[PDB]
């Protein structure tokens, strides 16, 4: 097997990899103190799960993950809460002071203060691979460690490990749960300059997961705690391709030959089907057609946008529990006939099916409930460049008037680096364009 | 030249001096190079006795510096409401207008001195003099959201 | 970002900030021997921000007590928590400064400040995270007004990265009918506008219209606008002294409330008000954003809100909250200018002050606190075109250029509001 290394950095971060972690323990039988009774190669091992956890010679398996943030509140829940056993303690690094919601500090002058250590920590981890084939890197846009440090990182990782691959889960902002009016610019400064530099990124819209939280789970005001929990759901279905054995999206190389079919147009959506209220605990089991439907549904999308106003390049159906492969056939056949499902004329129109017959796993203390079969779908859409026109409509009027930007050229930023951003984002809101939005 | 010390000792409330000079010759209607008279320092300064004493040596009650300010200008714009009251007794023009188009009234209300803002009023204060900007005292009052200077323009 | 070095300087800085330690002591179960006699752990999670431990579980105001004259010492130590200030951080002078900024900002006030900063090092060299530095005064006397300002510049240079906050008492003829406080005031606003990140405007003039019109208190004394210049404080300071979702700190408050850096005058608001001695969440949302609650005298309705940050305390539903604070921007949405998006953040806290069960603070920078700037300087062109009482400066040093220049750089301030109240986005 070859090893992946998981960063999370910021708030957004740190709390959506503790609930990750969380459940990756749960799906493959490790305890909290990091003991799995099933695991017979004590010290090590070649297994699937060994991907993602290291084992030392006390058979303790270790996550190879990195936490990083600027402030220590937030990851001194994880050095003092359930999980405080499963992690290497020098792999979860603070600093004093947080960036103030503010890139340039994330990424000149308080984030320069660490970047350092945390490379220094990264390679322990990285020395301990035998075939590293990349990073998995988790953070928020809209704040200023999410952002600045993150592109920091993401520069500097690319110097020192320049054939591995780099994938991101980002939080893009919502103004229901925001912290920072600033966040937009965050967002556009961290995509511009982080662009170069990652494979594959997976965007989820904090409104898209806010709304499936009040519709389906019934939650009147959901807090981080019910949006990290269905988001590390989501995640675990994603990643599930390089813990187990399968077939589909085996390793890093592939998420990029299935789902980017040119380098900057990376932006896969993420489609989960289905997300049943924990109070419905005797709901009847949907059928293989009803949750393959649900997936061309735009209310069961991670990211708001409309797939009928624009065409597919790629679709990878990942299914998991008692799922005939016969069914799926059956099911795909209608899709292609009856709906309106438009694909590029440069592109095979086909779906890509990976099934693990394992159902999908619960957390004591979650919204969701059980179900025997569930599917993630991931498709590369031009619709997704509706959420980009979003965020770079906000940022237009904000930066039309200059306001706010002063916070950023005092920290090290000089003004023309606001509009070298901008310009990459007409320039990617173009490329879907020519491509056919 | 003894014109020179009164215009100090007006300003001072050296009261003793002020007799002491005028007794002497001094000219009690001296002005410094700003054209402001004995009178109007002692005005500005809140030297009652000495405006009082002053009044009854001569001092012309409505002399004007270069600026076009009056004695009772300079009392409306500081405070010295008993030194208003003693001015409008011995003849100071109530619609004075100094170079700036402004009168008492209007330097009072701006200061906020509403007991003034009353006395000016009982004396015959125009309310419809404007300032070279167009503005009389009640536009100031409705500009500046003052209601308790309103009410009172609204008598 | 924990630790705040607070500043009082000059007699209505020391007197609002001695109401300031007593309101907020109390809040936090802390008694006058600085002994914690609470049944909360929520009060002791924060404390450091504005207390220092001492042995013996006591804890100390990290608070600088500045005059020129030395009566205001002992005012202080005669009150109820006047003994809790550390003795080392009384530093007061022998003469006063006579309401002249000139001798607060050059003569008296610049032969102290030395001193000041001795004790200013002190408390920054024991802190482990300092955020910055709070600072109480009037802008129309002498020593809070010139030696306030003058300190501000001197920590300034010594600690350019840290923040600079001030509480600045704004005078008013209808309180005091001093004449040279416009003077004093349009000079001070010359420096604040220059190195102050942010300033929360307290006008003498809203606080006596309250007490007069709303509270019916035909006589308003010091105490009773004091009464709801301890009541903001508490409020403008709650995120910053209590937990809460948000990890606030001074400079998230400047980066987010702020968007242009000459504009950092808030305008600040509290409901419900009551008079010493003696609510639905609709009924709060709604007094929030009417002028009878504003603390500085300007119409809200006649400006353009750029930012506000709402803080509601008590045991209240967070979704009515967010429902009713959408509610007060759709039916007042052309008072919020519309090229800042999401412009108004709102935050809950559980532990209300005293007395009240429910409250609600508002903090807003609007255009229309032009209104307030533009009433001092009317009453310091009054004053300055007949130069009355002018040479009581120059005598001082003072040259009659920074006069002219204080002026102009009011004025200047006053157009800069003006131009983002009518600005589109199209
Ligand atoms: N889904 C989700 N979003 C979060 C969470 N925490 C914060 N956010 C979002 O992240 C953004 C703010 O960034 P944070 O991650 O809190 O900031 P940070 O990276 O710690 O940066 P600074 O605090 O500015 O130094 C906002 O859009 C929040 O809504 C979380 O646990 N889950
Ligand atoms: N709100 C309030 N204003 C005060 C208080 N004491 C003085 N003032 C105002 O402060 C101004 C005079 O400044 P003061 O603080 O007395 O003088 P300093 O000691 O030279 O700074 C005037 O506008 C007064 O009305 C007070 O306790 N509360
Ligand atoms: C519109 O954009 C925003 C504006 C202000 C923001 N928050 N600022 C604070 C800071 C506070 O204490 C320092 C508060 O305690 C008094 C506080 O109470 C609500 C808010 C955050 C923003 O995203
Ligand atoms: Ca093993
Ligand atoms: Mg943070």
């Amino acid at each position: 097997m070859r090893e992946c290394i998981s960063i999370h950095v910021g708030q957004a971060g740190v709390q959506i990899g503790n609930a990750c972690w969380e459940l990756y323990c749960l799906e493959h039988g490790i305890q909290p103190d990091g003991q799995m009774p099933s695991d017979k190669t004590i010290g090590g091992g070649d297994d699937s799960f060994n991907t993602f956890f290291s084992e030392t010679g006390a058979g303790k398996h270790v996550p190879r993950a990195v936490f990083v943030d600027l402030e220590p509140t937030v990851i001194d829940e994880v050095r003092t809460g359930t999980y405080r056993q499963l992690f290497h303690p020098e792999q979860l690094i603070t600093g004093k002071e947080d960036a103030a919601n503010n890139y340039a500090r994330g990424h000149y002058t308080i984030g320069k203060e660490i970047i350092d250590l945390v490379l220094d920590r990264i390679r322990k981890l990285a020395d301990q691979c035998t075939g590293l084939q990349g990073f998995l890197v988790f953070h928020s846009f809209g704040g200023g460690t999410g952002s600045g440090f993150t592109s920091l990182l993401m520069e500097r990782l690319s110097v020192d490990y320049g054939k591995k691959s780099k994938l991101e889960f980002s939080i893009y902002p919502a103004p229901q749960v925001s912290t920072a009016v600033v966040e937009p610019y965050n967002s556009i400064l961290t995509t511009h300059t982080t662009l170069e530099h990652s494979d594959c990124a997976f965007m989820v819209d904090n409104e898209a997961i806010y709304d499936i939280c009040r519709r389906n789970l019934d939650i009147e005001r959901p807090t981080y705690t019910n949006l990290n929990r269905l988001i590390s759901q989501i995640v675990s279905s994603i990643t599930a391709s390089l813990r187990f054995d399968g077939a589909l999206n085996v390793d890093l190389t592939e998420f990029q030959t299935n789902l980017v079919p040119y380098p900057r147009i990376h932006f896969p959506l993420a489609t989960y089907a289905p997300v049943i209220s924990a109070e419905k605990a005797y709901h009847e089991q949907l059928s293989v057609a009803e949750i393959t439907n649900a997936c061309f549904e735009p209310a069961n999308q991670m990211v708001k946008c409309d797939p009928r106003h624009g065409k597919y390049m790629a679709c990878c159906l990942l299914y998991r529990g008692d799922v005939v492969p016969k069914d799926v056939n059956a099911a795909i056949a209608t899709i292609k006939t009856k709906r309106s499902i438009q694909f590029v004329d440069w592109c095979p129109t086909g779906f890509k099916v990976g099934i693990n017959y394992q159902p999908p796993t619960v957390v004591p203390g979650g919204d969701l409930a059980k179900v025997q079969r569930a599917v993630c779908m991931l498709s590369n859409t031009t619709a997704i460049a509706e959420a980009w026109a979003r965020l770079d409509h906000k940022f237009d009027l904000m930066y039309a008037k200059r306001a706010f930007v002063h916070w950023y050229v005092g920290e090290g930023m000089e003004e023309g680096e606001f509009s070298e951003a901008r310009e990459d984002m007409a320039a990617l809101e173009k490329d879907y364009e020519e491509v056919g939005v | 030249d003894l014109g020179k010390k009164l215009l100090e000792a007006a300003r001072a409330g050296q009261d003793d001096e002020v007799r002491i000079l005028m007794a002497n010759g001094a000219d009690v209607n001296a002005t410094d190079a700003s054209g402001l008279t004995p009178l109007h320092l002692a005005a500005t300064y809140g030297h009652l006795e000495i405006v009082e004493v002053l009044l009854k040596h001569g001092a012309d009650v409505n002399a004007i510096d270069i600026m076009g300010s009056t004695p009772l200008h300079l009392a409306a714009l500081i405070g010295h409401l008993e030194i208003v009251e003693v001015l409008l007794k011995h003849g100071a023009d109530v619609n004075a207008v100094d170079t700036w188009g402004d009168t008492p009234l209007h330097l009072a209300a701006i200061m906020g001195h509403l007991e003034i803002v009353e006395v000016l009023l009982k004396h015959g204060a125009d309310v419809n003099a404007q300032d070279k900007f167009g503005k009389t005292a009640f536009d100031i009052s409705i500009d500046n959201g003052n209601e308790d200077l309103a009410e009172i323009l609204q008598k | 970002m924990r630790e705040i070095v607070h500043i009082q300087a000059g007699q209505c800085g020391n007197q609002i900030g001695a109401k300031f330690w007593e309101v907020i002591s109390d809040e936090h179960g802390i008694d006058p021997t600085g002994s914690y006699h609470g049944d909360s752990d929520l009060q002791l999670e924060r404390i450091n921000v504005y207390y220092n431990e001492a042995t013996g579980n006591k804890y100390v105001p990290r608070a600088i007590l500045v005059d020129l004259e030395p009566g205001t010492m002992d005012s202080v130590r005669s009150g109820p928590f006047g003994q809790i200030f550390r003795p080392d951080n009384f530093v007061f002078g022998q003469s006063g400064a006579g309401n002249n900024w000139a001798k607060g900002h050059y003569t008296e006030g610049a032969e102290l400040v030395d001193s000041v900063l001795d004790v200013v090092r002190k408390e920054s060299e024991s802190c482990d995270c300092l955020q910055g530095f709070q600072l109480t005064h009037s802008l129309g006397g002498g020593t809070g007004s010139g030696m306030g300002t003058l300190l501000i510049s001197k920590i300034r240079e010594e600690y350019p990265d840290r923040i600079m906050n001030t509480f600045s008492v704004m005078p008013s003829p209808k309180v005091s009918d001093t004449v040279v406080e416009p003077y004093n005031a349009t000079l001070s606003v010359h420096q604040l506008v220059e190195n102050t990140d942010e300033t929360y405007c307290i006008d003498n003039e809203a606080l006596y219209d309250i007490c007069f019109r709303t509270l019916k208190l035909t006589t308003p004394t010091y105490g009773d606008l004091n009464h709801l210049v301890s009541a903001t404080m508490s409020g403008v300071t709650t995120c910053l002294r209590f937990p809460g979702q948000l990890n606030a700190d001074l400079r998230k408050l400047a980066v987010n409330m702020v968007p242009f850096p000459r504009l950092h005058f808030f305008m600040p608001g509290f409901a419900p008000l009551t008079s010493r001695g003696s609510l639905t969440v609709p009924e709060l949302t709604q007094q929030m954003f009417d002028s009878k609650n504003m603390m500085a005298a300007c119409d809200p309705r006649h400006g353009r809100y750029l930012t506000v940050a709402a803080i509601f305390r008590g045991r209240m539903s967070m979704k009515e909250v967010d429902e009713q604070m959408l509610n007060v921007q759709n039916k007042n949405s052309s008072y919020f200018v519309e090229w800042i998006p999401n412009n108004v953040k709102t935050a809950v806290c559980d532990i209300p002050p005293r007395g009240l069960k429910m409250s609600a603070t508002f903090i807003g920078n609007s255009t229309a606190i032009q209104e307030l700037f533009k009433r001092i300087s009317e009453q310091f062109t009054a004053m300055f075109r007949r130069k009355a009482f002018l040479h009581w400066y120059t005598g001082e040093g003072m040259d009659e250029m920074e006069f002219t220049e204080a002026e102009s750089n009011m004025n200047d301030l006053v157009s800069e509001y003006q131009q983002y109240q009518d600005a589109t986005a199209d």
